[PDB]
């Protein structure tokens, strides 16, 4: 699991040397939040209000519809068992002729309150459903399909009438100013980074990836050459150290 | 319109909708799209296009070697949408229909109030200041029930309609998260 | 009014019917017949668990046909107006929101929509992270919900032959409310079908859980539970009722 | 008085239309309202060209 999270991170352009020389601050950092969910969730009772409101809805439009059977809807009683032990029936079925009009018309108003209301959670099954697929069982490169960030793997939790992810996100935090710059003279040729952007603390100049600052030595391992210096808006002059330089020096 | 179909007004104003859209302008153009992951990251905006060309597969070299080009190819192409927004008004015609569609089954609703239903006349006025209460009880249930049943067919056609726009509210909320505050690799769900 | 009518003409019509204008038979004029002022009332509340003090939104009307703050929504009686901006606590329309803050009373006020925050871009600067976090976020979504069914029969006419034997006149109103409610409680099986059963096979953790140095046993399976559940699907199944 | 007898249609209708109303305010909350913060330009546009 060590080498799984160093593919996870290059998913997101992290040089996995990130990964083991910090494995046990993020070994501290993960564990720690995980430890934060739970005092999210065993103090705060209305985290969970996608899916109270699931059983709310429900329960709410069935004690409508139970509450439909107390009224008259133009009868002379809302209990059946009156009006047959009261009427007779040349006259009862006048009366029961408003009740079955008027209960009939509660329940396509129920089931078309069903149909769009179960519509509307087979559309947030079917994004559950993604979710699960793109995001559990792979690494997303959505961006912010799988919570606020940098994605890297997501936990599933069931939950009632509904599914709970965990997503596990990468978020940058610390940052610096750097003067940077777009391309490198060296001898004429214009030097271009494979990987990262070129930086400079103040005095030196280094390439260095996207996003976690770590500083190298500019050298052409790391640039490509492209053109000459007469195009390029904001190239600097730099020396772009040769590996085989020194080699084939002594 | 006097009738009690009042029309409540959207929490968010035009002028917040259009600072909303400045912070999700001004984070693209000057923050790359680290304002979508954590916190907002300046950098150059022609060193932006460099990445955003490696996401396509094109090496950096095209863009700071044809970067004149590519500022007369981007400019000139803003300057084509106002004439093809201040010229063709049928450029707006999803957002024209759901204005169209609401105001026709407003429409649709008031002119249900004219009809009789079987009633002798569609003025409940002129029902009880013409009929007995015995006799006023059996036509005043038939446009109770004619009106009622007029309610229900429109909001059963607003839960739908309402159910269409909150599925393009999800693809808009998708393709403001994936396509504004990042580069898309789905192809077609982005131009 | 200036609705001209012709000398034949009494009555002025609306859309829906109403009659929008008259003519005063002693006095030959024209008279609209606008009616009298109405709007929804709506009561703006904090939870009665905190106060039991409200204050009153009058939708759509003006601060004449009734401390007494004037939004676009209407006249809001009870809520004290603040220069200041927060975030939204409670809703009203066109950008007021109220809430119920400190000596307490309920504001309102326009909301605010975040920190403003100016991004210092020049030409030649980038902002490279040098350390990073790693944020376990949580996102809830409903899959199924519960599935019902209606008796149309025992419903209507409860344990009564007399009024079964009218429900058979209507025809296939009955069998059409059992076959709608059943394609969704179908489905609702499908819906869990589709969302948790997508791994072919049942696999299982090895019995040391040496992954790396993190701490899996808060989301793994609890064998001690008489349902196997792990430690924050147990806080879940709790906190809904 | 004759509408009080058919019950809860009156008080089912205006929670419907609520239902929806609430989540016009919702949908425009989740399409716009993804920044957490209100960025603004800098006053000089040397966006590259």
């Amino acid at each position: 699991f060590a080498m799984q999270m160093a593919y996870r991170f290059n998913g997101i352009g992290v040089t996995q040397n990130v990964l083991y020389e910090n494995q046990k601050l993020i070994a501290n950092q993960f564990n720690s939040a995980i430890g934060k969910i739970q005092d999210s969730l065993s103090s705060t009772a209305s985290a969970l209000g996608k899916l109270q409101d699931v059983v709310n809805q429900n329960a709410q439009a069935l004690n409508t519809l139970v509450k439909q059977l107390s009224s008259n809807f133009g009868a002379i009683s809302s209990v059946l068992n009156d009006i047959l032990s009261r009427l007779c029936p040349p006259e009862a079925e006048v009366q029961i002729d408003r009740l079955i009009t008027g209960r009939l018309q509660s329940l396509q108003t129920y089931v078309t309150q069903q149909l769009i209301r179960a519509a509307e959670i087979r559309a947030s099954a079917n994004l559950a459903a993604t979710k699960m697929s793109e995001c559990v069982l792979g690494q997303s490169k959505r961006v912010d399909f799988c919570g606020k960030g940098y994605h890297l793997m997501s936990f599933p939790q069931s939950a009632p009438h509904g599914v709970v992810f965990l997503h596990v996100t990468y978020v940058p935090a610390q940052e610096k100013n750097f003067t940077t710059a777009p391309a490198i003279c060296h001898d004429g040729k214009a030097h271009f980074p494979r990987e990262g952007v070129f930086v400079s603390n103040g005095t030196h100049w280094f390439v260095t990836q996207r996003n976690f600052y770590e500083p190298q030595i500019i050298t052409t391992d790391n640039t490509f050459v492209s053109g000459n210096c007469d195009v390029v808006i904001g190239i600097v002059n730099n020396t772009v150290y040769d590996p085989l330089q020194p080699e084939l020096d002594s | 319109k006097f009738n009690g179909l009042t029309v409540l007004p959207p929490l968010l104003t035009d002028e917040m909708i259009a600072q909303y859209t400045s912070a999700l302008l001004a984070g693209t153009i000057t923050s790359g799209w680290t304002f979508g992951a954590g916190a907002a990251l300046q950098i150059p905006f022609a060193m932006q296009m460099a990445y955003r060309f490696n996401g396509i597969g094109v090496t950096q070299n095209v863009l700071y070697e044809n970067q004149k080009l590519i500022a007369n190819q981007f400019n000139s192409a803003i300057g084509k949408i106002q004439d093809s927004l201040s010229s063709t008004a049928s450029a707006l015609g999803k957002l024209q229909d759901v204005v169209n569609q609401n105001a026709q089954a407003l429409n649709t609703l008031v002119k249900q109030l004219s009809s009789n239903f079987g009633a002798i006349s569609s003025v409940l006025n002129d029902i009880l200041s013409r009929l007995c209460p015995p006799e006023a009880e059996v036509q005043i249930d038939r446009l109770i029930t004619g009106r009622l049943q007029s309610l229900q067919t429109y909001v059963t056609q607003q839960l739908i309609r309402a159910a269409e726009i909150r599925a393009s509210a999800n693809l808009a909320a998708t393709k403001m998260s994936e396509c504004v505050l990042g580069q898309s690799k789905r192809v077609d769900f982005c131009g | 009014s200036n609705k001209k009518f012709l000398p034949f003409q009494q009555f002025g019509r609306d859309i829906a019917d109403t009659t929008d204008a008259v003519r005063d038979p002693q006095t030959l004029e024209i008279l609209d017949i606008t009616p009298c002022s109405f709007g929804g009332v709506s009561v703006i509340t904090p939870g009665t668990n905190t106060s039991n003090q409200v204050a009153v939104l009058y939708q759509d009307v003006n601060c004449t046909e009734v401390n007494v703050f004037q939004t676009r929504a209407g006249c809001l009686i009870g809520a004290e107006h603040v220069n200041n901006s927060y975030e939204c606590d409670i809703p009203i329309g066109a950008g007021i929101c109220a809430s119920y803050q400190t000596s307490q009373s309920i504001i309102a006020y326009t909301m605010s929509l975040g920190a403003e925050n100016s991004v210092a871009y020049s030409n030649n600067s980038i902002a490279i992270p040098t350390n990073f976090t790693i944020s376990v976020t949580t996102e809830i979504l409903p899959v199924s919900m519960t599935k019902t069914s209606v008796d149309c029969t025992m419903y209507i006419c409860g344990d009564s032959t007399e009024c079964s034997n009218l429900l058979l006149q209507y025809g296939s109103f009955c069998t059409q409310l059992n076959r709608a409610l059943t394609g969704i409680a179908v489905e609702q099986d499908k819906n869990t079908q589709e969302v948790f059963a997508q791994v072919k096979q049942i696999y299982k953790t090895p019995p040391i859980k040496d992954f790396g140095g993190f701490n899996f046993s808060q989301i793994l399976p609890d064998p001690s539970k008489p349902s196997k559940r792990s430690f924050i699907e147990d806080l879940l199944f709790n906190k809904v009722t």
